[PDB]
């Protein structure tokens, strides 16, 4: 069970580490630049969702 | 920032490191070969994440950087993960040098690819996805085969080790043609921040689940 | 194990739908229409991870 | 577009519904009220679902917009899933006008709070907050004590169920907090897709997960 909260821990982490990507992005003013910096968070989160399943998997 | 990315990726390879010297004070008489290979798969990780984080090894390429480091790392350590596979599979010599080599063939063609400005990396990764099918054969087929006739601890402790190593490798050329060596729509931070996740559970995680059964 | 093959289905749906939301925001010209519509994407993503460990944790 | 995720929404609820009539018409002597239930379950939240996606019951509110349906639905399916959990596990009367009460105090709250253009619909969220860890309370508790006199299989078919609702009923709130009603950080467009993925999972995949195990 405690798997669970060490994923979602970390889950919040990557997200602050995007989100601090698309922020700084929009201090720029540029919005091309937040969108490249958006898609990257996006992939990344969709890729980290693989990443916890798989240590769920093989822990469950 | 990249280089907090790779301080974090160094302490936990450390903890991991120190944690398996460790636990291995107090191995069984055929054991020791397991303490030893996970000390050798995160502590030579950790040195590597020193250098990086040390900003040292940062290739430029074309538009993007290649960490030389990390692909030195997975040269030297993806062997010995896949040794550990091995010993609970219980292989004889031939079969290692099959899934080795395979596993060589790997990361020597994502390394390669990735130092690449033309389209032809993409040809090299080819290659390096081909090996990685080879390998992944070899992990659910034969070597599962194998442990099959081993005791059913360690078989149980087989499945799930192979089934975290065939699903979170799988990963990894994903993040080769999403980030900078491909289509680059991962920035170079957020390529590092997953790598660093997918080294720790990979290695420092494989190892924990290990010593969760070596003592249950 | 087909269960991982739906959710990974349903996980780049979410993504394209959140990623449709950002480009629209992109088309827009303004950054700070973009970063909202990335924020909501992340969030959503982190999210997402929560429902697909519980259909997790639930089935195994 | 939001009518489309109704849409989508309406359709996985009939499909829902369909195979839970179809299954239920096989039903042994004393399980005709759990098959009832989920056509029940499924049945008003697609017809919920179907009067979102013609347009129907969407509400200004200050500068978001409350979906009536929705939380219509709420009142009316989850009393019905907890009627179901409370089948599983064996209650009695006065247990069911409890956890019911309980839950019925979350979705007033919640719908409440949704419709309050002030700061003080947070208390009103406050309270709904308050009765779902009462609910919860009495689904790990009480109700779990009470299903652990029955037989195994009935048993493990409730902590799986169990699991299933108190994890993630557990998120709804937060999409409350994050989404329109809430913050405002989460897009009605997210807002609607992950709630349409709860309720599909909390009722459509929380019946076939049911299926599954009164065949097995
Ligand atoms: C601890 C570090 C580990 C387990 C690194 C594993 C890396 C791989 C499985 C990389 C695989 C790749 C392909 C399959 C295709 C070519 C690109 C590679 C090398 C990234
Ligand atoms: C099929 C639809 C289901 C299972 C809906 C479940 C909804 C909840 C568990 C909502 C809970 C809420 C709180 C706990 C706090 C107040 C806001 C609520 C009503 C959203
Ligand atoms: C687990 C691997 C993640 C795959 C991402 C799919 C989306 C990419 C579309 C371009
Ligand atoms: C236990 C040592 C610290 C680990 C941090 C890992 C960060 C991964 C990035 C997402
Ligand atoms: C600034 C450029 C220098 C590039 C040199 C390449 C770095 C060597 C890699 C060392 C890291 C791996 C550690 C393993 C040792 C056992
Ligand atoms: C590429 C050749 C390497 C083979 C080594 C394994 C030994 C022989 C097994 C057949
Ligand atoms: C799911 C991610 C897709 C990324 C698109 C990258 C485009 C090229 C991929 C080619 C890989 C196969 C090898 C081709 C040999 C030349
Ligand atoms: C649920 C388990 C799934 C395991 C998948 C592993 C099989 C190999 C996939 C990796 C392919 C790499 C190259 C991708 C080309 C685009
Ligand atoms: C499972 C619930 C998701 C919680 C999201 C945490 C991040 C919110 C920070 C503001
Ligand atoms: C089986 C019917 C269709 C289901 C679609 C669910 C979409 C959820 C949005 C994320
Ligand atoms: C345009 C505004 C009209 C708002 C009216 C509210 C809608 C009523 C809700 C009906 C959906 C629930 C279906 C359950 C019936 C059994
Ligand atoms: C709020 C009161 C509702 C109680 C109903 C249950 C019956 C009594 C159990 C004590
Ligand atoms: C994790 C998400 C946090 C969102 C921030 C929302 C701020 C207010 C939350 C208040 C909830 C408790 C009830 C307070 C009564 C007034
Ligand atoms: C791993 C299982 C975890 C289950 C969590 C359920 C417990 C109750 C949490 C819901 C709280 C809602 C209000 C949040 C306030 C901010």
């Amino acid at each position: 069970g405690a798997v669970f909260i060490f994923v979602g821990a970390l889950t919040v982490l990557f997200g602050a580490i995007a989100y601090g990507e698309v922020t700084a992005a929009a201090a720029t003013g540029d919005a091309a630049a937040v969108q490249e910096a958006a898609v990257s968070a996006i992939l990344g989160l969709i890729i980290l969702l693989g990443i916890n399943l798989g240590l769920v998997a093989a822990t469950l | 920032g990249l280089t907090t990315l790779f301080w974090l990726g160094a302490i936990g390879m450390l903890v991991g490191t120190l944690a398996f010297a460790w636990a291995g004070r107090d191995a069984g008489s055929g054991e020791r070969r397991y303490y030893v290979t996970l000390v050798g798969i995160s502590g030579i990780a950790a040195v590597a994440y020193v250098v990086m984080a040390l900003g040292v090894g940062w290739v430029p390429v074309a538009e993007r950087t290649v960490f030389a480091p990390r692909y030195i790392d997975w040269i030297l350590t993806t062997p010995l993960i896949v040794y550990f596979l091995g010993l609970l599979a219980g292989l004889d010599s031939r079969e290692f040098g099959i899934v080795i080599t395979l596993n060589t063939v790997v990361m020597l063609a994502g390394f390669a690819g990735a130092m690449v400005p033309g389209i032809e990396r993409y040809a090299l990764f080819g290659m390096g996805a081909v090996a990685f099918l080879g390998l992944v054969y070899y992990l659910v087929g034969p070597m599962t085969e194998s442990a099959s006739q081993r005791s059913s601890g360690i078989k149980s402790l087989y499945v799930r080790l192979r089934n975290l190593t065939v699903i979170l490798w799988a990963i990894y050329p994903f993040i080769w043609l999403l980030g900078p060596p491909g289509v680059a729509l991962l920035t170079p931070t957020v390529d590092v921040a997953l790598i660093v996740y997918l080294d720790l559970v990979t290695k420092v995680g494989f190892g924990f689940i290990a010593l969760d059964a070596a003592a249950t």
